[PDB]
């Protein structure tokens, strides 16, 4: 070489691609055959790139062919790191804190903007649930009351639903929530019944006029959809205020975080109003009667820290089966404890 | 500390019945309909004046979905005072103060005030549970029983101000 070759795989992909095109091509690693402490992984122009953590220090290593280089990353280069990877779960073994580009303060009643959008696209680390719990016939008795009065208030909550990075318009899912029934006084035990042909028609029709070419797209998709019973299921399951309550481990972290956000709150704003939850943000994919469905459902809560106003997030991930039906019932045994991933990040303001 | 007495209650009940809604027109006096549901621990400070002494009331919101009762627990024992709040219009609310109860004795200190309380009542249409069944059950256990609406502040004040005569002829 002598030392063998001066290209890096890094320099290319830096003058390549973009920044974020970079970070949203890593995806977590779950294959059996990984690098040893392998979370992430990334492909983009024969080149693979995996991100490891062994002994708290991550690595990065770009596979080129057959050719191998490594960089172990820096502790502000790693926080970095994480401050910068895809709203995913992946296993860092740790609960990590990002901090937002604004100073917080502690006389405010909710998370400055920038900790919301912060928190909206950071990621999360998963919690292991090995010892999860078993279904209990109380879960997801309040389902259809929680996404009632989570839609109700969407006008003043950071609440966001997607499907498949479409977001599907606050009002439609407004008429769809209804006209399935859904109100302040609805039987929680209830089992929803779909909608006929002119019942989507009336919803879908009355939100995008007949006479548009811009979201014809999204109108026939949606139209679809709100007919699928597995879909109603996996749209109102993710509002289940206890989705992430699913094992001893997620309850022990999910403790303490609460303690620590508490504490702060008590001796930094005890006179201060502070909004106990952000919303939701929901995310339903169509899985490649009908199809299945994957979910993550993410909650904004309101956490505490040494700056100001934070949010903690606590994501879940489940996948509905294509034969689900909307029913308090149906959920509680189609989504089981341990079908379900959850994972916390925390996101602060700054000094 | 400027005030003559500092009070830990706690507000419990199924999920929906209005503990919050109870708080916020206690606190601030207004209710709402966009404050989302509560994830988790909350708590609110109000101070309140009782023959010509000051007291520090700080009371404590909570989950009301089961999954919840194990980590809401913590809060339970250094408790003065336990409200058990169940929604008037909605039976099954009513048929779990039962529970509800039996977790404070799991928990509390037993020498901790009870006070049950029947929201919603304002709206007359759909009430399902009789002042009279839930008064019966109330007195059948010793303690003091209230029909609040947060809505329209009735007896909202009153239920914390029994809360807190009940604690101070103790203390
Ligand atoms: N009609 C009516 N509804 C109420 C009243 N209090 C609460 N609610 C309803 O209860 C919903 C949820 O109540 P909340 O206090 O948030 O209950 P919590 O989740 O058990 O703390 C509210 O947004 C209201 O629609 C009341 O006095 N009258
Ligand atoms: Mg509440």
């Amino acid at each position: 070489g002598p030392l063998g070759s001066i290209y890096s795989p890094h320099e290319t992909l830096a003058e390549k691609h973009s920044e974020k095109k970079l970070m949203d091509s890593f995806s977590p690693s779950l294959s059996q055959d990984k690098m040893d402490g392998e979370f992430a992984h990334a492909n983009i122009d024969g080149i693979s790139i995996r991100l490891c953590l062994n002994k708290g220090i991550c690595s990065v290593f770009y596979l080129d062919g057959d050719k191998i280089q490594s960089t172990q990353l820096s502790s502000k280069e790693y926080n970095n790191l994480l401050s910068s990877l895809p709203p995913k779960q992946f296993n860092l073994g740790k609960v990590h804190t990002i901090t937002a580009p604004v100073s917080g303060n502690f006389k405010t009643h909710k998370p400055a903007p920038e900790v919301i959008e912060t928190a909206i696209n950071c990621c999360t680390s998963i919690i292991p649930n090995d010892d999860y719990f078993h279904v209990k016939d109380t879960d997801f008795n309040s389902v259809w009351h929680d996404i009632y009065r989570d839609i109700r208030a969407s006008d003043s909550n950071s609440t966001k639903i997607y499907f498949n990075n479409i977001e599907i318009p606050l009002k439609l899912i407004a008429d769809l929530i209804n006209e399935l029934g859904i109100n302040e006084f609805i039987d929680s035990k209830k089992e929803l019944q779909m909608l006929s042909y002119n019942q989507v028609n009336k919803i879908i029709n009355s939100n995008f006029p007949q006479q548009d070419l811009c979201f014809q797209t999204e109108k026939l998709l949606f139209t679809s959809l709100f007919q699928d019973p597995a879909f109603i299921s996996a749209l109102t399951s993710a509002f289940w205020q206890s989705l992430h309550i699913t094992s001893s481990s997620v309850e022990h972290i999910y403790a303490q975080i609460m303690s620590e956000n508490i504490e702060n709150r008590l001796n930094f704003m005890p006179e201060q109003r502070v909004i106990n939850n952000c919303g939701h943000i929901i995310k339903i994919n169509a899985v490649v009667g009908g199809r299945a469905y994957e979910v993550s459902s993410s909650i904004l809560p309101s956490h505490i820290t040494c700056n100001g106003v934070g949010i903690n997030k606590i994501e879940t991930s489940y996948l509905v089966h294509a034969g689900t039906l909307p029913s308090s019932e149906g959920l509680r045994n189609a989504i089981p404890p341990e079908s379900r991933q959850v994972s916390f990040a925390i996101i602060s303001p700054d000094v | 500390p400027e005030y003559d007495a500092l009070f830990k209650l706690l507000l419990i009940g199924d999920s929906g019945v209005g503990k919050s809604c109870l708080l916020l027109r206690f606190a601030d006096d207004t209710y709402t309909e966009s404050y989302i549901s509560t994830i988790g621990v909350d708590f609110k400070i109000r101070t309140i004046e009782l023959d010509g002494k000051t007291i520090k009331l700080q009371i404590w919101d909570t989950a009301g979905q089961e999954r919840f009762r194990t980590i809401t627990s913590s809060y339970y024992r250094g408790a003065h005072g336990i409200i058990v709040v169940y929604d008037v219009t909605d039976q099954e609310s009513f048929n779990n103060v039962k529970q509800w109860l039996q977790e404070i004795d799991r928990y509390a200190s037993e020498n901790v005030n009870k006070l049950l309380v029947g929201n919603k009542c304002d709206l007359t249409t759909k009430k399902v549970v009789d002042y009279t069944t839930a008064k019966e059950f109330a007195d059948s256990l010793g303690i003091p029983f209230l029909e609040t609406s947060a809505k329209n502040a009735t007896n909202v004040e009153q239920s914390f101000m029994t809360m807190a005569a009940e604690i101070k002829k103790r203390m």
